[PDB]
RNA sequence: UUCGCCCAUUAAAGCGGUACGUGAGCUGGGUUCAGAACGUCGUGAGACAGUUCGGUCCAUAUCCGGUGUGGGCGUUAGAG
RNA sequence: UCGGAGAGAGGCUCGGUGAAAUAGACAUGUCUGUGAAGAUGCGGACUACCUGCACCUGGACAGAAAGACCCUAUGAAGCU
RNA sequence: CGGUAGGGGAGCGUUCCGUGUUAGGGAGAAACGCGUGCGUGAGCCGCGUUGGACGAAGCGGAAGCGAGAAUGUCGGCUUG
RNA sequence: GGCCAGUGAGACGAUGGGGGAUAAGCUUCAUCGUCGAGAGGGAAACAGCCCGGAUCACCAGCUAAGGCCCCUAAAUGACC
RNA sequence: AACCCAGAGCUAGCUGGUUCUCCCCGAAAUGCGUUGAGGCGCAGCAGUUGACUGGACAUCUAGGGGUAAAGCACUGUUUCG
RNA sequence: CUGACCGCGUGCCUGUUGAAGAAUGAGCCGGCGACUCAUAGGCAGUGGCUUGGUUAAGGGAACCCACCGGAGCCGUAGCGA
RNA sequence: AUCCCGUGUGAAUCAGCAAGGACCACCUUGCAAGGCUAAAUACUCCUGGGUGACCGAUAGCGAAGUAGUACCGUGAGGGA
RNA sequence: AGACAACCUGGCGAACUGAAACAUCUUAGUAGCCAGAGGAAAAGAAAGCAAAAGCGAUUCCCGUAGUAGCGGCGAGCGAA
């Protein structure tokens, strides 16, 4: 008859991707059904929605042959770029706050 | 401690009055016209001081383009112009114009060596 | 005798300051229709929950004998 | 001295034609505001939020009832041996101001730092800590008594009866 | 009332535009103003894209525009 | 139909006395185009010596203030 | 280094108070009128064939402290 | 984080669409540009299209968009 | 529902007005709620003041997706055989 | 000082998505004419003390003001109805 | 609770009575149903002295002259 | 007996307003009106405070304190 009643979006889809970071207990997927499945390290709540148990970059895969599953591996960070262009110019801002900080009290006149 | 407005008012009217002298009819004459009238005085100065350096080189070029094309049958103020910098000189167009009237001779010369040269 | 502030006092009744001076609150909503919330939702809304920082304003304009530092 | 605004007065001053009120509407109108804690009409944040705990029924609210004092205070205080700290003796050099209500009331001590001298306290109570230090350090803690309870002489007979219980039973 | 119908003619009794072309040119209705009555709705006060009888719009032309009617001055000396 | 003449009171000229509503400043054409979508004032053409007087009322969204009609206001009052 | 609502900085002026019964002033003060003067401007500094007795600068203080709009408002004077 | 403002009527244009008649200078959303709050040039004139973002002086010079018969700056240029 | 005075400088989320100069920065017309719709609160986006920071503009790789296109494997729909 | 002739040049305010508007307002001129005061709260800037800071009313050679006046008040403990 | 009043009922005298924030016990404090009394405090139609970061003829009182006058209103009242 | 600016006591006693409406509440026992007396009036010599320690008629100022509380527990009111 007369339309014109609606939802406000529920906010569901996938909150952190694949290749991303996780803390235990971060949500990585609310949906509806399940539009995933649980893999490893990795539970699963009442209303499907999935969540990380450990910290680390998460990963979806092929569930096979058809469905979608999603688990967490635990990454390592050693490689931290001593000499490089992010180290390079995060260096230089720290320096130049310094520099302009101390050559102000250290100004004669 | 009670301050009639005093002068400081009339002054300021009178300062601008000054201004206005020579506005035909109640321009030069009622204060609050008077004022709209130095605002938009001010304003066309401002405005045609930039007008002025357009419309100067509008005139200069036209005399050149006149002085010119008296020589050639074919020949222009583009030419002249384009032949003027494969030449290289620096006269301005300034210059051009007022040697062209004051002194014509000058022009014809100098037409003569752009010539003599581009041959 | 001047006119002093006066204190808003339905404001104050609500609210109030930590020893370290933020502004506190209890949360809505427990007080009858309880049978029908989980539990896990029951103890979430028995706890004293800081102010938003949005709100600060209002309150505080309407407490102005409350000691609060909002950390300057 | 900043010398201030005075709006109202030309444009290129500062806030002249509306003065800062943008155009109109409630705000830039002449006279009382609306009040500081309302909303729109939308249910006040104040409103809308339970009453404090005790407050909400009329339970009084809590007062303190001592002068707490740690023991910093009483090391960083002029104090030589043998010294009476009592209440007065810190109004003398200062540590404490009491106003009216402080005024009325007793003397509480603290244990925070630790002491180093032998003193000689009076006050109406002590933590466990408190009296733990100071005993340990050979100061003297002399208790004070507070001001009776007056006490009907029926309830008098009842907890005496009490006590004549206990001592019977004991020997 | 736009519309339209008829009478008697007529060469023919065109259709549109111009703020209903035209209310500081004129006049009826319409904005159904206040009174009253009928039908109808509403317990009611009152109502009606119902009907009915009664019912106040002024104006010395500044400028433009116009119809006439002059002066001044020009028309290279002045006139008829 | 279909207007005509005449008499008075004005109108008109001369002398005397002498207001008013109005009014940003006004050196105040027409067509057409444009534009807050109907322009003396912006554009393009066209037409226009300067200035009176008598007449005429098409324009200046002419003049005489809250629009009676419509809506708003947590306005006002009367009535049920 | 465009700029409305709007925020911030730096200034100018008016009348009064302190310094102060000040400097100066019937050898002409305030004011009024003028400037080939100086300022980014508010304004300042200089000058008077006016005027006829008061009153700066500096360093500070205070406000009945700056007008073109309010169908503002009171007087004056036009237009018609 | 602190202190303390306005704003909460938007307009068209490009694009994706819905309503409507794949009508409206209509209406309602989405991602952008300009106007709002932006002058200059091009567009006959011409908020929203193109170029470009105005500290200020110069009777200097080079270009953008756009143009080079006359009004009106530059070719009455060349070759198909 | 008279007049005159007083409460009264009533009240007006409405309309009108709001006066000297220079310098710097500079928006919004959106969301939610509202006896709300031309008002207001909070958020969003100004200014000024601090505390932390290391980015932005480019370049490439990696994620998940179900639009444009496309399709008949399902759900409808449809023509003829 | 005047101004032959050429070019450029759509009064001001208010208020709007937007105005030269045929949108409002002003006949003209000169005056009067609007974010003020008191008392508190918060924040900033300056001082003064930090042997913590400060006085209120009150008294004062009339005022101001020396010198008093610690009652109060702010900071030194929190948690909890 | 205490305090004070309409209607109606209605005690006790110190071995009492009232108060101590419903009420009862206990303790503490006080003695209603009869009166009267200065100062510290409020005010300006005024009187006498004094001062003024108060006005100076649109200001200051409505009023520096016939001012509560002229004038207006039946009157209350307005009022230069 | 009448007159008498403000202050004061007693008696009658509003409403606009605030609460973003309004009815309890607020405005406020304010204005107004009536009556009364004084240079002040009123209050005043504990049938009072307090809390187990004490005070010693009334009035007024500072403070406690925007605290305890009261309140469509809203607007607000607000002690000792
Ligand atoms: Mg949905
Ligand atoms: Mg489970
Ligand atoms: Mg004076
Ligand atoms: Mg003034
Ligand atoms: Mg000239
Ligand atoms: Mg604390
Ligand atoms: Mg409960
Ligand atoms: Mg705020
Ligand atoms: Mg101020
Ligand atoms: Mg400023
Ligand atoms: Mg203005
Ligand atoms: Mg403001
Ligand atoms: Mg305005
Ligand atoms: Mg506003
Ligand atoms: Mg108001
Ligand atoms: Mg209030
Ligand atoms: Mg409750
Ligand atoms: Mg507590
Ligand atoms: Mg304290
Ligand atoms: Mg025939
Ligand atoms: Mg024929
Ligand atoms: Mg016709
Ligand atoms: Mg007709
Ligand atoms: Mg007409
Ligand atoms: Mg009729
Ligand atoms: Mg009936
Ligand atoms: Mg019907
Ligand atoms: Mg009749
Ligand atoms: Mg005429
Ligand atoms: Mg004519
Ligand atoms: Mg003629
Ligand atoms: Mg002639
Ligand atoms: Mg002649
Ligand atoms: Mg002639
Ligand atoms: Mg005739
Ligand atoms: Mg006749
Ligand atoms: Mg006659
Ligand atoms: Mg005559
Ligand atoms: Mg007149
Ligand atoms: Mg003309
Ligand atoms: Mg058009
Ligand atoms: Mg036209
Ligand atoms: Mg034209
Ligand atoms: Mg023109
Ligand atoms: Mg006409
Ligand atoms: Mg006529
Ligand atoms: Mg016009
Ligand atoms: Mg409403
Ligand atoms: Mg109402
Ligand atoms: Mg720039
Ligand atoms: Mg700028
Ligand atoms: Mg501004
Ligand atoms: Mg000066
Ligand atoms: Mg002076
Ligand atoms: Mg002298
Ligand atoms: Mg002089
Ligand atoms: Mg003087
Ligand atoms: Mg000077
Ligand atoms: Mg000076
Ligand atoms: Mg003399
Ligand atoms: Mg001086
Ligand atoms: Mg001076
Ligand atoms: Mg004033
Ligand atoms: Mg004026
Ligand atoms: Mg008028
Ligand atoms: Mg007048
Ligand atoms: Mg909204
Ligand atoms: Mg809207
Ligand atoms: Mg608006
Ligand atoms: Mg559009
Ligand atoms: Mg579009
Ligand atoms: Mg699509
Ligand atoms: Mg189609
Ligand atoms: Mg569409
Ligand atoms: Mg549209
Ligand atoms: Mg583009
Ligand atoms: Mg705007
Ligand atoms: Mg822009
Ligand atoms: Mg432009
Ligand atoms: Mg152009
Ligand atoms: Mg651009
Ligand atoms: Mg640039
Ligand atoms: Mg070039
Ligand atoms: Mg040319
Ligand atoms: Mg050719
Ligand atoms: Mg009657
Ligand atoms: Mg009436
Ligand atoms: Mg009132
Ligand atoms: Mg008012
Ligand atoms: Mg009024
Ligand atoms: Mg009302
Ligand atoms: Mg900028
Ligand atoms: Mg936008
Ligand atoms: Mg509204
Ligand atoms: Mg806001
Ligand atoms: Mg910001
Ligand atoms: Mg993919
Ligand atoms: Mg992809
Ligand atoms: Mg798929
Ligand atoms: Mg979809
Ligand atoms: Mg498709
Ligand atoms: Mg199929
Ligand atoms: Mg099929
Ligand atoms: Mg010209
Ligand atoms: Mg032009
Ligand atoms: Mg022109
Ligand atoms: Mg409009
Ligand atoms: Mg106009
Ligand atoms: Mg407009
Ligand atoms: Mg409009
Ligand atoms: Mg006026
Ligand atoms: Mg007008
Ligand atoms: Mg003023
Ligand atoms: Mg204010
Ligand atoms: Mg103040
Ligand atoms: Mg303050
Ligand atoms: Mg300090
Ligand atoms: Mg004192
Ligand atoms: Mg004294
Ligand atoms: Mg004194
Ligand atoms: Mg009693
Ligand atoms: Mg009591
Ligand atoms: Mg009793
Ligand atoms: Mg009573
Ligand atoms: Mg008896
Ligand atoms: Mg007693
Ligand atoms: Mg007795
Ligand atoms: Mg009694
Ligand atoms: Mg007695
Ligand atoms: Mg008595
Ligand atoms: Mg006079
Ligand atoms: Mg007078
Ligand atoms: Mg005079
Ligand atoms: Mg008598
Ligand atoms: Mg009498
Ligand atoms: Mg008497
Ligand atoms: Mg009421
Ligand atoms: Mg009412
Ligand atoms: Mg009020
Ligand atoms: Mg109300
Ligand atoms: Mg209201
Ligand atoms: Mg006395
Ligand atoms: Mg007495
Ligand atoms: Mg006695
Ligand atoms: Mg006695």
């Amino acid at each position: 008859t007369k339309n014109g009643r609606d939802s406000k979006g529920q906010r569901l889809g996938v909150k952190i991707y694949g290749d991303q970071v996780a803390k235990p207990g971060a949500i990585i997927i609310r949906q509806r059904g399940t539009k995933f499945h649980p893999g490893k390290n990795v539970g699963i709540g009442k209303d499907h929605t999935i969540f990380a148990l450990i910290d680390g970059l998460v990963k979806f895969e092929k569930y096979g042959p058809d469905k979608k599953k999603v688990s967490v591996y635990p990454r390592e960070i050693q490689p931290e770029n001593p000499n490089s262009y992010r180290a390079r110019k995060r260096e230089n801002f720290r320096l130049q706050r310094e520099k302009k900080k101390a050559r102000r009290e250290g100004y004669s006149f | 401690t009670r301050v009639k407005r005093g002068y400081i008012a009339r002054r300021r009217r009178k300062k601008i009055r000054f201004f206005a002298s020579s506005f035909r009819g109640a321009h030069s004459r009622l204060t609050r016209t008077i004022a709209q009238q130095k605002i938009r005085a001010l304003v066309s100065a401002h405005r045609d001081r930039d007008r002025q350096k357009r419309d100067f080189r509008r005139l200069w070029i036209t005399r050149i383009n006149a002085a010119i094309r008296e020589r050639g049958v074919y020949y222009n103020y583009s030419k002249f112009i384009h032949d003027l910098y494969k030449r290289q000189l620096l006269l301005n167009r300034k210059i051009l114009a007022q040697i062209a009237i004051l002194n014509p001779n000058c022009i014809y010369m100098i037409y003569n060596e752009i010539i003599k040269k581009e041959d | 005798k001047g006119y002093k502030m006066k204190t808003h006092k339905a404001s104050a009744k609500r609210f109030r300051v930590t020893g370290k001076g933020k502004i506190v609150r209890r949360r809505a909503g427990k007080q009858h229709l309880l049978a029908k919330k989980n539990t896990k939702r029951k103890n979430r809304l028995s706890k004293l929950i800081q102010v938003d920082r949005s709100d600060y304003d209002n309150v505080i304009g309407a407490l102005p004998y409350l000691k609060v530092n909002r950390k300057v | 001295r900043k010398k201030g605004k005075r709006k109202g007065r030309g444009h290129a001053a500062g806030q002249g034609g509306s003065c800062g009120f943008g155009m109109r509407g409630q705000k830039s109108r002449s006279g009382p505001g609306i009040m500081r804690g309302f909303e729109g009409g939308q249910m006040p944040l104040y409103r809308r939020i339970p009453k404090l705990r005790g407050i909400a029924g009329g339970m009084r609210a809590g007062l303190p009832k001592y002068v707490p004092i740690n023991l910093r205070d009483i090391e960083v205080a002029g104090f030589k041996e043998g010294e009476e700290v009592s209440l007065e003796s810190l109004k003398a050099k200062g540590i404490i101001n009491p106003s009216g209500r402080e005024r009325r009331l007793p003397l509480k001590i603290l244990g925070e730092g630790e002491l180093s001298t032998k003193l000689q306290i009076k006050a109406r109570a002590f933590s466990g800590s408190a009296k733990e230090k100071l005993e340990a350090a050979g100061c003297s803690v002399t208790v004070l008594p507070g001001r009776k309870k007056y006490i009907k002489e029926s309830v008098r007979k009842n907890l005496a009866r009490a006590d004549e219980y206990f001592a019977k039973k004991r020997a």
